[PDB]
Protein backbone atom coordinates (compact mmCIF):
# COMPACT_ATOMS: atom_id res chain seq x y z
CA UNK A 1 0.00 0.00 0.00
CA UNK A 2 1.34 3.33 -0.66
CA UNK A 3 1.28 6.30 1.10
CA UNK A 4 0.42 10.25 -0.35
CA UNK A 5 1.20 13.61 1.47
CA UNK A 6 -1.55 15.64 0.33
CA UNK A 7 -1.38 19.37 1.45
CA UNK A 8 -4.64 21.76 1.47
CA UNK A 9 -3.58 25.27 0.62
CA UNK A 10 -6.37 28.03 0.59
CA UNK A 11 -6.93 31.68 2.03
CA UNK A 12 -9.02 32.26 5.07
CA UNK A 13 -12.80 31.88 4.19
CA UNK A 14 -12.43 28.79 1.95
CA UNK A 15 -13.71 26.55 4.53
CA UNK A 16 -10.58 24.21 3.64
CA UNK A 17 -10.20 22.51 7.22
CA UNK A 18 -14.16 21.40 6.22
CA UNK A 19 -12.91 19.70 3.41
CA UNK A 20 -10.68 17.90 5.24
CA UNK A 21 -12.51 17.26 8.38
CA UNK A 22 -15.59 15.93 6.20
CA UNK A 23 -12.91 13.88 4.20
CA UNK A 24 -11.16 12.00 6.55
CA UNK A 25 -13.68 12.32 9.72
CA UNK A 26 -16.89 12.46 7.78
CA UNK A 27 -20.04 13.51 8.47
CA UNK A 28 -20.37 12.66 11.92
CA UNK A 29 -17.36 13.86 13.90
CA UNK A 30 -18.32 12.45 17.31
CA UNK A 31 -15.50 12.48 18.95
CA UNK A 32 -12.61 14.47 17.56
CA UNK A 33 -8.90 15.07 18.20
CA UNK A 34 -6.14 17.15 15.79
CA UNK A 35 -3.41 16.09 17.44
CA UNK A 36 -3.51 12.58 17.30
CA UNK A 37 -1.48 11.18 14.73
CA UNK A 38 -4.18 9.46 12.73
CA UNK A 39 -6.84 12.06 12.48
CA UNK A 40 -5.65 13.14 9.37
CA UNK A 41 -4.78 9.70 7.53
CA UNK A 42 -7.19 7.87 5.87
CA UNK A 43 -7.42 4.34 3.77
CA UNK A 44 -8.42 5.02 0.42
CA UNK A 45 -9.38 2.95 -2.88
CA UNK A 46 -8.64 4.38 -6.32
CA UNK A 47 -8.05 3.36 -9.54
CA UNK A 48 -8.31 0.02 -7.97
CA UNK A 49 -4.81 0.88 -5.83
CA UNK A 50 -5.02 0.87 -1.92
CA UNK A 51 -3.15 3.76 -0.77
CA UNK A 52 -2.89 5.52 2.48
CA UNK A 53 -3.72 9.41 2.59
CA UNK A 54 -1.84 11.57 5.34
CA UNK A 55 -3.87 15.20 4.41
CA UNK A 56 -1.68 18.21 5.61
CA UNK A 57 -3.99 20.52 6.47
CA UNK A 58 -2.52 24.70 6.54
CA UNK A 59 -5.19 26.10 8.65
CA UNK A 60 -3.22 28.46 11.19
CA UNK A 61 -0.31 27.97 10.12
CA UNK A 62 -0.37 30.01 6.68
CA UNK A 63 1.87 32.91 8.71
CA UNK A 64 4.67 31.27 9.57
CA UNK A 65 6.57 31.32 6.36
CA UNK A 66 9.02 28.73 7.67
CA UNK A 67 6.65 26.09 8.24
CA UNK A 68 4.77 26.97 4.92
CA UNK A 69 7.69 26.14 3.12
CA UNK A 70 8.37 23.08 4.93
CA UNK A 71 4.49 22.31 4.11
CA UNK A 72 5.28 22.91 0.48
CA UNK A 73 8.49 20.80 0.69
CA UNK A 74 7.07 17.75 2.32
CA UNK A 75 4.04 17.47 0.15
CA UNK A 76 3.65 15.25 -2.36
CA UNK A 77 0.13 16.79 -3.93
CA UNK A 78 -1.11 20.05 -3.52
CA UNK A 79 -5.08 20.93 -3.37
CA UNK A 80 -5.29 24.89 -3.89
CA UNK A 81 -8.84 25.75 -2.64
CA UNK A 82 -10.74 28.63 -3.40
CA UNK A 83 -14.10 29.96 -2.67
CA UNK A 84 -16.60 30.52 -5.37
CA UNK A 85 -18.21 33.80 -3.25
CA UNK A 86 -14.82 35.56 -3.55
CA UNK A 87 -12.72 36.53 -6.28
CA UNK A 88 -9.62 37.87 -4.17
CA UNK A 89 -9.78 33.94 -2.53
CA UNK A 90 -9.39 33.10 -6.09
CA UNK A 91 -6.97 35.22 -7.34
CA UNK A 92 -4.92 34.47 -4.23
CA UNK A 93 -3.67 31.07 -5.50
CA UNK A 94 -1.41 32.35 -8.21
CA UNK A 95 1.65 33.56 -5.79
CA UNK A 96 1.04 30.07 -3.67
CA UNK A 97 1.47 28.39 -6.88
CA UNK A 98 4.65 30.05 -7.66
CA UNK A 99 5.96 28.95 -4.35
CA UNK A 100 5.42 25.65 -4.36
CA UNK A 101 7.07 25.83 -8.26
CA UNK A 102 10.21 27.96 -6.29
CA UNK A 103 10.44 25.01 -3.44
CA UNK A 104 10.47 22.45 -6.03
CA UNK A 105 12.44 23.59 -8.52
CA UNK A 106 10.62 22.18 -11.46
CA UNK A 107 7.63 23.20 -12.71
CA UNK A 108 5.57 19.75 -13.06
CA UNK A 109 3.87 19.58 -9.68
CA UNK A 110 0.48 17.35 -8.91
CA UNK A 111 -1.98 19.59 -8.09
CA UNK A 112 -5.60 20.02 -7.94
CA UNK A 113 -7.62 23.60 -8.68
CA UNK A 114 -11.06 23.63 -6.62
CA UNK A 115 -13.23 25.76 -6.33
CA UNK A 116 -15.03 25.44 -2.92
CA UNK A 117 -18.73 26.16 -1.46
CA UNK A 118 -20.09 25.43 -4.74
CA UNK A 119 -23.72 25.18 -3.28
CA UNK A 120 -23.73 28.84 -2.96
CA UNK A 121 -24.68 29.36 -6.38
CA UNK A 122 -26.75 32.84 -5.42
CA UNK A 123 -23.97 33.89 -4.17
CA UNK A 124 -21.28 33.15 -7.05
CA UNK A 125 -18.88 36.02 -8.17
CA UNK A 126 -16.21 33.45 -9.94
CA UNK A 127 -17.41 31.19 -12.74
CA UNK A 128 -16.26 27.73 -13.20
CA UNK A 129 -14.53 28.61 -16.45
CA UNK A 130 -12.34 30.77 -14.73
CA UNK A 131 -10.69 27.74 -12.88
CA UNK A 132 -10.66 26.05 -15.92
CA UNK A 133 -8.55 28.36 -17.81
CA UNK A 134 -6.26 28.71 -14.65
CA UNK A 135 -5.92 24.92 -14.43
CA UNK A 136 -5.70 24.62 -18.17
CA UNK A 137 -2.63 27.44 -18.24
CA UNK A 138 -1.40 25.41 -14.82
CA UNK A 139 0.17 22.73 -17.22
CA UNK A 140 -3.33 21.34 -17.82
CA UNK A 141 -4.14 20.20 -14.56
CA UNK A 142 -7.46 19.05 -12.78
CA UNK A 143 -10.15 21.39 -11.79
CA UNK A 144 -13.16 20.75 -9.29
CA UNK A 145 -15.99 22.80 -7.98
CA UNK A 146 -17.22 21.25 -4.70
CA UNK A 147 -19.02 22.13 -1.65
CA UNK A 148 -18.39 20.76 2.03
CA UNK A 149 -22.09 21.52 3.31
CA UNK A 150 -23.60 19.65 0.24
CA UNK A 151 -21.23 16.52 0.05
CA UNK A 152 -19.80 17.62 -3.64
CA UNK A 153 -16.80 16.18 -4.97
CA UNK A 154 -15.61 15.90 -1.67
CA UNK A 155 -13.53 12.52 -1.72
CA UNK A 156 -12.68 13.39 -5.43
CA UNK A 157 -10.62 16.14 -4.52
CA UNK A 158 -7.95 13.59 -3.29
CA UNK A 159 -8.77 11.14 -5.60
CA UNK A 160 -8.01 13.09 -8.56
CA UNK A 161 -4.93 14.37 -6.65
CA UNK A 162 -3.75 10.99 -6.21
CA UNK A 163 -4.24 10.25 -10.00
CA UNK A 164 -2.03 13.52 -10.98
CA UNK A 165 0.48 12.16 -8.37
CA UNK A 166 0.25 8.98 -10.13
CA UNK A 167 0.25 10.93 -14.46
CA UNK B 1 -20.79 17.40 33.41
CA UNK B 2 -22.09 17.08 29.71
CA UNK B 3 -24.32 19.87 28.78
CA UNK B 4 -23.43 22.65 31.55
CA UNK B 5 -24.48 26.24 31.58
CA UNK B 6 -22.72 29.50 32.38
CA UNK B 7 -24.27 29.80 35.01
CA UNK B 8 -24.02 26.27 36.20
CA UNK B 9 -20.63 26.05 35.47
CA UNK B 10 -19.77 29.28 37.82
CA UNK B 11 -22.17 27.94 40.83
CA UNK B 12 -19.46 24.86 40.24
CA UNK B 13 -16.27 27.05 40.63
CA UNK B 14 -18.31 29.07 43.19
CA UNK B 15 -18.35 25.83 45.48
CA UNK B 16 -15.08 24.28 44.48
CA UNK B 17 -13.39 26.10 47.32
CA UNK B 18 -13.63 25.44 51.10
CA UNK B 19 -14.63 28.22 53.82
CA UNK B 20 -11.38 28.08 55.12
CA UNK B 21 -9.77 29.29 50.98
CA UNK B 22 -8.97 25.89 50.45
CA UNK B 23 -9.31 24.94 46.63
CA UNK B 24 -10.97 21.28 46.33
CA UNK B 25 -10.75 20.42 42.76
CA UNK B 26 -8.58 23.50 41.27
CA UNK B 27 -8.72 21.86 37.54
CA UNK B 28 -12.05 22.81 36.70
CA UNK B 29 -12.24 26.64 38.52
CA UNK B 30 -8.56 27.39 36.59
CA UNK B 31 -10.44 26.00 33.29
CA UNK B 32 -13.24 27.97 33.41
CA UNK B 33 -11.46 30.94 34.84
CA UNK B 34 -9.09 31.18 31.23
CA UNK B 35 -11.70 29.48 29.10
CA UNK B 36 -14.99 31.58 30.03
CA UNK B 37 -14.39 34.80 27.50
CA UNK B 38 -14.78 32.31 24.97
CA UNK B 39 -18.35 32.40 25.65
CA UNK B 40 -19.21 35.12 27.67
CA UNK B 41 -17.37 38.10 28.73
CA UNK B 42 -15.13 38.62 31.66
CA UNK B 43 -16.69 41.47 32.91
CA UNK B 44 -20.25 40.17 32.28
CA UNK B 45 -18.86 37.22 34.51
CA UNK B 46 -17.74 39.74 37.20
CA UNK B 47 -20.80 41.36 37.03
CA UNK B 48 -22.26 37.37 37.40
CA UNK B 49 -20.22 36.86 40.64
CA UNK B 50 -21.43 40.49 41.72
CA UNK B 51 -24.90 39.53 41.91
CA UNK B 52 -24.28 35.90 43.58
CA UNK B 53 -22.81 37.78 46.25
CA UNK B 54 -25.45 40.15 46.96
CA UNK B 55 -28.12 37.29 46.69
CA UNK B 56 -25.94 35.28 48.98
CA UNK B 57 -25.81 38.61 51.15
CA UNK B 58 -29.16 39.09 51.70
CA UNK B 59 -30.03 35.27 53.10
CA UNK B 60 -26.93 35.62 55.23
CA UNK B 61 -25.41 33.07 53.99
CA UNK B 62 -21.75 33.26 54.74
CA UNK B 63 -20.24 30.42 53.09
CA UNK B 64 -21.60 31.41 49.99
CA UNK B 65 -20.18 35.20 50.47
CA UNK B 66 -17.03 33.99 51.51
CA UNK B 67 -16.63 31.11 48.76
CA UNK B 68 -17.28 34.00 46.37
CA UNK B 69 -14.78 36.23 47.84
CA UNK B 70 -11.96 33.28 47.33
CA UNK B 71 -12.85 32.84 43.78
CA UNK B 72 -12.18 36.55 43.18
CA UNK B 73 -9.41 36.15 45.59
CA UNK B 74 -8.40 33.38 43.06
CA UNK B 75 -8.84 34.34 40.41
CA UNK B 76 -7.08 37.81 40.40
CA UNK B 77 -4.20 36.08 41.78
CA UNK B 78 -4.20 33.58 39.19
CA UNK B 79 -4.90 35.85 36.03
CA UNK B 80 -3.72 39.98 36.98
CA UNK B 81 -2.95 40.88 33.50
CA UNK B 82 -6.43 41.16 32.64
CA UNK B 83 -7.79 42.56 35.27
CA UNK B 84 -4.99 45.82 34.55
CA UNK B 85 -6.23 46.13 31.24
CA UNK B 86 -9.61 45.63 31.32
CA UNK B 87 -11.75 48.46 32.77
CA UNK B 88 -14.92 47.56 32.97
CA UNK B 89 -13.91 44.36 34.71
CA UNK B 90 -11.83 46.16 37.37
CA UNK B 91 -14.84 48.26 37.74
CA UNK B 92 -17.01 45.62 38.38
CA UNK B 93 -14.18 44.06 41.12
CA UNK B 94 -14.48 48.10 42.42
CA UNK B 95 -17.65 47.56 42.79
CA UNK B 96 -17.53 44.02 44.66
CA UNK B 97 -15.03 46.02 46.91
CA UNK B 98 -17.18 48.57 47.83
CA UNK B 99 -20.08 45.82 48.48
CA UNK B 100 -17.52 44.59 50.91
CA UNK B 101 -16.59 47.58 52.50
CA UNK B 102 -20.29 48.27 53.23
CA UNK B 103 -21.81 44.66 53.94
CA UNK B 104 -18.89 42.71 55.28
CA UNK B 105 -17.37 45.36 57.64
CA UNK B 106 -13.80 44.97 56.45
CA UNK B 107 -13.93 41.00 57.31
CA UNK B 108 -13.51 39.85 53.97
CA UNK B 109 -12.46 43.64 52.13
CA UNK B 110 -8.89 42.42 52.91
CA UNK B 111 -9.51 39.56 50.84
CA UNK B 112 -9.54 42.02 47.40
CA UNK B 113 -6.51 44.17 46.02
CA UNK B 114 -6.22 45.07 42.39
CA UNK B 115 -2.77 47.40 42.57
CA UNK B 116 -1.03 44.41 44.06
CA UNK B 117 -0.33 43.42 40.64
CA UNK B 118 3.36 43.57 39.14
CA UNK B 119 2.31 44.32 35.91
CA UNK B 120 2.99 46.89 32.90
CA UNK B 121 0.25 47.13 30.88
CA UNK B 122 2.22 49.33 28.54
CA UNK B 123 4.65 46.55 27.97
CA UNK B 124 2.56 45.41 24.73
CA UNK B 125 1.80 48.60 23.48
CA UNK B 126 5.41 49.75 24.12
CA UNK B 127 7.06 49.01 20.42
CA UNK B 128 11.04 49.46 20.07
CA UNK B 129 12.93 52.24 18.63
CA UNK B 130 16.50 52.45 17.44
CA UNK B 131 18.61 55.05 15.57
CA UNK B 132 18.81 55.95 12.25
CA UNK B 133 21.75 55.43 9.77
CA UNK B 134 23.35 52.34 12.14
CA UNK B 135 24.53 51.05 9.06
CA UNK B 136 24.75 47.48 11.52
CA UNK B 137 26.59 45.56 9.75
CA UNK B 138 28.85 44.44 12.31
CA UNK B 139 26.49 41.73 12.87
CA UNK B 140 27.33 40.22 9.60
CA UNK B 141 31.05 40.42 10.50
CA UNK B 142 30.58 39.12 13.61
CA UNK B 143 28.54 36.20 13.51
CA UNK B 144 30.86 34.50 11.57
CA UNK B 145 33.09 34.21 14.47
CA UNK B 146 30.27 33.88 16.74
CA UNK B 147 29.86 29.97 19.00
CA UNK B 148 26.82 28.25 18.01
CA UNK B 149 25.68 27.75 21.05
CA UNK B 150 25.79 31.16 22.21
CA UNK B 151 24.32 32.39 19.26
CA UNK B 152 21.37 30.04 19.96
CA UNK B 153 21.05 31.26 23.09
CA UNK B 154 20.57 34.85 22.40
CA UNK B 155 17.97 34.32 19.87
CA UNK B 156 15.94 32.12 22.08
CA UNK B 157 15.98 34.83 24.35
CA UNK B 158 14.78 37.13 21.98
CA UNK B 159 11.68 35.06 20.92
CA UNK B 160 11.00 34.20 24.58
CA UNK B 161 10.87 37.86 25.78
CA UNK B 162 8.35 38.20 22.97
CA UNK B 163 6.32 35.26 23.68
CA UNK B 164 5.56 36.13 26.93
CA UNK B 165 3.85 39.40 25.93
CA UNK B 166 1.27 37.29 24.60
CA UNK B 167 -2.37 36.58 26.55
CA UNK B 168 -5.45 34.58 26.57
CA UNK B 169 -7.01 37.56 24.30
CA UNK B 170 -4.38 37.17 21.77
CA UNK B 171 -4.75 33.61 21.36
CA UNK B 172 -8.34 33.41 21.23
CA UNK B 173 -8.79 36.44 18.92
CA UNK B 174 -6.45 34.02 16.47
CA UNK B 175 -8.03 31.21 16.79
CA UNK B 176 -11.23 32.82 16.01
CA UNK B 177 -10.46 34.72 12.93
CA UNK B 178 -7.67 32.01 11.93
CA UNK B 179 -5.66 35.19 11.40
CA UNK B 180 -3.88 38.15 13.33
CA UNK B 181 -6.83 40.52 12.82
CA UNK B 182 -6.25 43.82 14.81
CA UNK B 183 -3.47 41.39 17.12
CA UNK B 184 -0.79 43.55 17.49
CA UNK B 185 1.50 41.31 20.19
CA UNK B 186 0.64 38.12 18.31
CA UNK B 187 1.62 39.89 15.07
CA UNK B 188 4.63 41.10 16.44
CA UNK B 189 5.80 37.68 17.77
CA UNK B 190 5.15 36.26 14.11
CA UNK B 191 6.91 38.85 12.38
CA UNK B 192 9.89 37.98 14.58
CA UNK B 193 9.79 34.27 13.84
CA UNK B 194 9.56 35.37 10.12
CA UNK B 195 12.27 37.95 10.99
CA UNK B 196 14.66 34.94 12.41
CA UNK B 197 13.93 32.42 9.35
CA UNK B 198 14.33 35.81 6.82
CA UNK B 199 18.01 36.53 8.54
CA UNK B 200 19.02 32.68 7.77
CA UNK B 201 18.55 33.59 4.86
CA UNK B 202 19.72 37.02 3.91
CA UNK B 203 22.84 35.72 6.08
CA UNK B 204 23.17 32.81 3.81
CA UNK B 205 22.85 34.71 0.71
CA UNK B 206 25.15 37.49 1.58
CA UNK B 207 28.69 35.39 0.93
CA UNK B 208 29.93 35.91 -2.89
CA UNK B 209 31.42 32.30 -3.42
CA UNK B 210 29.69 28.99 -2.92
CA UNK B 211 31.95 27.23 -0.21
CA UNK B 212 31.20 30.19 2.26
CA UNK B 213 27.65 29.99 1.56
CA UNK B 214 28.04 26.68 2.38
CA UNK B 215 29.99 27.12 5.72
CA UNK B 216 27.54 29.58 6.73
CA UNK B 217 25.01 26.95 5.65
CA UNK B 218 26.88 24.46 8.21
CA UNK B 219 26.95 27.08 10.71
CA UNK B 220 23.44 27.97 10.93
CA UNK B 221 22.51 23.58 10.90
CA UNK B 222 25.09 23.79 14.13
CA UNK B 223 22.96 27.14 15.43
CA UNK B 224 19.75 24.42 15.29
CA UNK B 225 21.45 21.53 16.82
CA UNK B 226 22.22 24.03 19.39
CA UNK B 227 18.50 25.40 19.34
CA UNK B 228 17.09 21.75 19.59
CA UNK B 229 19.94 21.11 22.87
CA UNK B 230 18.36 24.35 24.13
CA UNK B 231 14.53 22.56 24.11
CA UNK B 232 13.98 26.02 21.90
CA UNK B 233 11.81 23.38 19.44
CA UNK B 234 10.28 27.18 18.01
CA UNK B 235 13.11 28.82 16.53
CA UNK B 236 14.79 25.70 15.51
CA UNK B 237 11.60 25.43 13.09
CA UNK B 238 12.33 29.36 12.34
CA UNK B 239 16.40 28.30 11.52
CA UNK B 240 15.84 24.58 9.57
CA UNK B 241 12.58 25.91 7.56
CA UNK B 242 14.41 29.08 7.01
CA UNK B 243 17.63 26.49 5.62
CA UNK B 244 14.83 25.41 3.37
CA UNK B 245 13.51 28.47 1.91
CA UNK B 246 13.14 28.48 -2.17
CA UNK B 247 16.15 30.83 -2.38
CA UNK B 248 18.59 29.09 -0.52
CA UNK B 249 17.23 25.47 -1.52
CA UNK B 250 17.55 26.12 -5.41
CA UNK B 251 21.56 26.86 -4.56
CA UNK B 252 22.65 23.18 -5.90
CA UNK B 253 26.23 24.79 -6.20
CA UNK B 254 27.27 25.33 -2.73
CA UNK B 255 24.82 22.25 -1.34
CA UNK B 256 27.31 20.43 -3.19
CA UNK B 257 29.85 22.17 -0.66
CA UNK B 258 28.08 21.53 2.59
CA UNK B 259 30.14 18.28 4.04
CA UNK B 260 28.01 14.79 4.10
CA UNK B 261 28.11 14.80 8.59
CA UNK B 262 26.34 18.14 7.65
CA UNK B 263 23.89 16.76 5.46
CA UNK B 264 23.06 13.93 8.15
CA UNK B 265 22.71 15.91 11.07
CA UNK B 266 20.35 18.64 8.75
CA UNK B 267 18.33 15.98 7.30
CA UNK B 268 17.80 14.67 10.71
CA UNK B 269 16.59 18.17 12.52
CA UNK B 270 14.48 18.63 9.50
CA UNK B 271 12.84 15.00 10.33
CA UNK B 272 12.32 15.77 13.71
CA UNK B 273 10.16 18.96 12.66
CA UNK B 274 8.22 17.29 9.59
CA UNK B 275 4.50 17.55 9.48
CA UNK B 276 3.96 14.32 8.61
CA UNK B 277 2.42 11.87 10.99
CA UNK B 278 0.62 15.39 12.38
CA UNK B 279 4.12 16.41 13.80
CA UNK B 280 4.35 13.58 15.69
CA UNK B 281 7.93 13.55 15.80
CA UNK B 282 8.07 17.15 17.51
CA UNK B 283 4.98 16.06 19.92
CA UNK B 284 6.94 12.82 21.45
CA UNK B 285 9.94 14.69 21.66
CA UNK B 286 8.16 17.74 23.56
CA UNK B 287 6.26 15.49 25.80
CA UNK B 288 9.61 13.75 26.84
CA UNK B 289 11.10 17.53 27.73
CA UNK B 290 11.79 18.21 31.27
CA UNK B 291 12.17 21.51 32.59
CA UNK B 292 12.45 24.72 30.25
CA UNK B 293 10.71 23.70 26.12
CA UNK B 294 9.84 26.29 24.12
CA UNK B 295 7.17 25.02 21.86
CA UNK B 296 6.80 25.71 18.28
CA UNK B 297 3.44 28.01 18.45
CA UNK B 298 1.93 27.44 15.25
CA UNK B 299 1.68 23.67 15.79
CA UNK B 300 -0.38 24.77 18.70
CA UNK B 301 -2.26 26.94 16.72
CA UNK B 302 -2.91 24.72 14.44
CA UNK B 303 -5.05 22.39 16.96
CA UNK B 304 -6.93 25.43 17.86
CA UNK B 305 -7.84 26.45 14.84
CA UNK B 306 -8.99 22.78 14.23
CA UNK B 307 -10.97 22.22 17.56
CA UNK B 308 -12.54 25.75 16.85
CA UNK B 309 -13.96 25.46 13.30
CA UNK B 310 -14.85 21.11 13.86
CA UNK B 311 -16.84 21.94 17.14
CA UNK B 312 -19.43 23.92 18.26
CA UNK B 313 -19.27 26.05 20.83
CA UNK B 314 -22.33 25.51 22.14
CA UNK B 315 -24.87 22.04 22.09
CA UNK B 316 -28.06 23.90 22.09
CA UNK B 317 -29.20 26.10 18.76
CA UNK B 318 -30.07 28.69 21.84
CA UNK B 319 -26.67 29.44 22.87
CA UNK B 320 -26.85 28.38 26.73
CA UNK B 321 -25.18 24.76 26.99
CA UNK B 322 -21.48 24.91 26.69
CA UNK B 323 -19.89 22.06 24.72
CA UNK B 324 -17.92 20.30 27.42
CA UNK B 325 -15.21 18.36 24.96
CA UNK B 326 -14.21 21.42 23.36
CA UNK B 327 -13.55 23.47 26.09
CA UNK B 328 -11.62 20.83 27.71
CA UNK B 329 -9.73 20.19 24.17
CA UNK B 330 -8.95 23.62 24.07
CA UNK B 331 -7.83 23.85 27.71
CA UNK B 332 -5.40 21.66 27.60
CA UNK B 333 -3.25 22.83 24.81
CA UNK B 334 -4.05 26.86 25.94
CA UNK B 335 -3.29 25.32 29.59
CA UNK B 336 0.18 24.25 28.34
CA UNK B 337 0.53 27.41 26.22
CA UNK B 338 0.51 29.29 29.24
CA UNK B 339 2.98 27.06 31.36
CA UNK B 340 5.80 27.84 28.79
CA UNK B 341 5.75 31.11 30.80
CA UNK B 342 6.58 29.66 34.29
CA UNK B 343 9.99 28.73 33.46
CA UNK B 344 13.16 31.38 32.08
CA UNK B 345 15.10 29.46 29.46
CA UNK B 346 18.42 28.70 31.28
CA UNK B 347 20.40 31.43 29.10
CA UNK B 348 23.34 33.76 29.60
CA UNK B 349 22.98 36.99 27.17
CA UNK B 350 24.27 40.30 27.04
CA UNK B 351 22.12 42.89 25.76
CA UNK B 352 24.79 44.23 23.45
CA UNK B 353 24.47 41.53 21.19
CA UNK B 354 20.81 41.35 21.91
CA UNK B 355 20.49 45.35 20.70
CA UNK B 356 22.91 43.97 17.74
CA UNK B 357 20.46 40.65 16.83
CA UNK B 358 17.28 42.53 17.03
CA UNK B 359 18.92 45.27 14.76
CA UNK B 360 20.34 42.78 12.49
CA UNK B 361 16.50 40.93 12.27
CA UNK B 362 14.55 44.15 11.69
CA UNK B 363 15.73 44.58 8.27
CA UNK B 364 12.80 43.03 5.59
CA UNK B 365 13.22 41.74 2.78
CA UNK B 366 10.44 40.60 0.40
CA UNK B 367 10.15 37.24 -1.06
CA UNK B 368 11.30 37.93 -4.57
CA UNK B 369 14.30 40.30 -3.50
CA UNK B 370 15.71 37.26 -1.95
CA UNK B 371 14.68 34.78 -4.89
CA UNK B 372 16.75 37.57 -7.25
CA UNK B 373 19.45 37.18 -5.16
CA UNK B 374 19.54 33.81 -5.08
CA UNK B 375 19.29 33.97 -8.99
CA UNK B 376 22.62 36.38 -8.82
CA UNK B 377 24.58 33.96 -6.77
CA UNK B 378 23.59 30.68 -8.55
CA UNK B 379 21.95 31.58 -12.37
CA UNK B 380 20.53 28.73 -14.11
Amino acid sequence: MREYKLVVLGSGGVGKSALTVQFVQGIFVEKYDPTIEDSYRKQVEVDAQQCMLEILDTAGTEQFTAMRDLYMKNGQGFALVYSITAQSTFNDLQDLREQILRVKDTDDVPMILVGNKCDLEDERVVGKEQGQNLARQWNNCAFLESSAKSKINVNEIFYDLVRQINR
Amino acid sequence: DKGCTVEELLRGCIEAFDDSGKVRDPQLVRMFLMMHPWYIPSSQLAAKLLHIYQQSRKDNSNSLQVKTCHLVRYWISAFPAEFDLNPELAEQIKELKALLDQEGNRRHSSLIDIDSVPTYKWKRQVTQRNPVGQKKRKMSLLFDHLEPMELAEHLTYLEYRSFCKILFQDYHSFVTHGCTVDNPVLERFISLFNSVSQWVQLMILSKPTAPQRALVITHFVHVAEKLLQLQNFNTLMAVVGGLSHSSISRLKETHSHVSPETIKLWEGLTELVTATGNYGNYRRRLAACVGFRFPILGVHLKDLVALQLALPDWLDPARTRLNGAKMKQLFSILEELAMVTSLRPPVQANPDLLSLLTVSLDQYQTEDELYQLSLQREPR
